[PDB]
């Protein structure tokens, strides 16, 4: 994020780093449950990807971090790869998540929740934070 | 990438107003947030969007896309997660 | 879900 | 391609349409073996993704093709999401592709082969011919 | 889409030229192609780029990016296969 | 490999 500021650390407890094997992250997800992450559909994660949750500062070696496996990839099939619509993709894990104080899980709305133009949200995430 | 979590509070914007800055590639399941200062950038993709509702917070989307940029005077654009929410649950629901 | 143990602060 | 032309049918035997489960083609893809596949990573292949080989027109119903199970997906683990680079992904078939007069194998370069700049090469695929 | 199968020929550009047209977005295992009145677009991406080579076709470039609109006069960015081959071999080999 | 059945027009 850019323009963004350091979030309170384990202040967003459904916040997941997804790393390659290497263990570069290259893109965020959200637990919605102890056992399912929720990201988007292009990243193209596979199995051999990991599910790092608990995770504040990538450069700490004293994190208590949770190295997840992951078991199986749900590509929402009305995903779109030419227009990027529809783009989410669940994951599911092949180990759960142990839920604490810093790991938990976002909620989900109805699907009619109404979200008005003009509300302030949060977004969050390890992403270039200068171009 | 930095090494520690970042975040920042940002506004939704509807679709129409959207699709001033971004045309037809604007589509139901896609919602915009942004271009008041701040934007979602390059690894921030799959992220999430969330708002506050009776007092939890709600994924309401998920970082897609935005400026090549990623120029704080455009808006980011996010998967809409209540268009979503369906196919979220039956996937849940048989697996 | 959606209440943090550790509350955001923004 | 934009201001491409139509190719004679099966005259590019290794060329395969990947599709999402819903049928849609979503990226091109080039058997290197009746076992193997190379594509693009950010394609973000899955298992649940199929390799169609043999196709000439999607549109058509009376071609002989191959509709191939996806055993394994191999990302690069030197690709950069962030920024495309080595953007290459290995995909080995649960069922081995038939070669025949249509289906076939396209040759890989020594890692030492010479591509000059001016030479003139050639490209194929169904993507969008119109933007 | 198109329903049937297209193709283009195209000419190869050297990595100095193309960061004329995409900078620093360019690196050592990308090659360039294009620029020449075609281009490889939306759908192309995994899609081979191949050269002609005592007489036998070559996987040279795989379809990777190019411009946000296929523009004829922008060349297409494609993953360097000479740059990928080891790593093809070594994955064959133990797999 | 790299040797089409069907030949190739361009």
């Amino acid at each position: 994020i850019v323009n963004g500021e350091e979030a309170v650390p384990g202040s967003w407890p459904w916040q997941v780093s997804l790393q390659d094997k290497t263990g570069f992250h290259f893109c965020g997800g959200s637990l919605i449950n102890e056992n399912w992450v929720v990201t988007a559909a292009h990243c193209g994660v596979t199995t051999s990807d990991v599910v790092v949750a608990g995770e504040f500062d990538q450069g700490s070696s004293s994190e208590k971090i949770q190295k997840l496996k992951i078991a199986k990839v749900f590509k929402n099939s009305k995903y779109n790869s030419l227009t990027i619509n529809n783009d989410i993709t669940l994951l599911k894990l092949s180990t759960a998540a142990s839920f604490s104080q810093t790991v938990s899980a976002v909620c989900l709305p109805s699907a009619s929740d109404d979200f008005a133009a003009g509300t302030t949200c949060v977004t969050t995430g390890w992403g270039l934070t200068r171009y | 990438t930095p090494d520690r979590l970042q975040q920042a509070s940002l506004p939704l914007l509807s679709n129409t107003n959207c699709k001033k800055y971004w045309g037809t590639k604007i589509k139901d399941a896609m919602i915009c947030a942004g271009a008041s200062g701040v934007s979602s950038c390059m690894g921030d993709s799959g992220g999430p969007l969330v708002c506050k509702k009776n007092g939890a917070w709600t994924l309401v989307g998920i970082v897609s896309w935005g400026s090549s940029t990623c120029s704080t005077s455009t808006p980011g654009v996010y998967a809409r997660v209540t268009a979503l929410v369906n196919w979220v649950q039956q996937t849940l629901a048989a697996n | 879900c959606g209440v943090p143990a550790i509350q955001p602060v923004l």
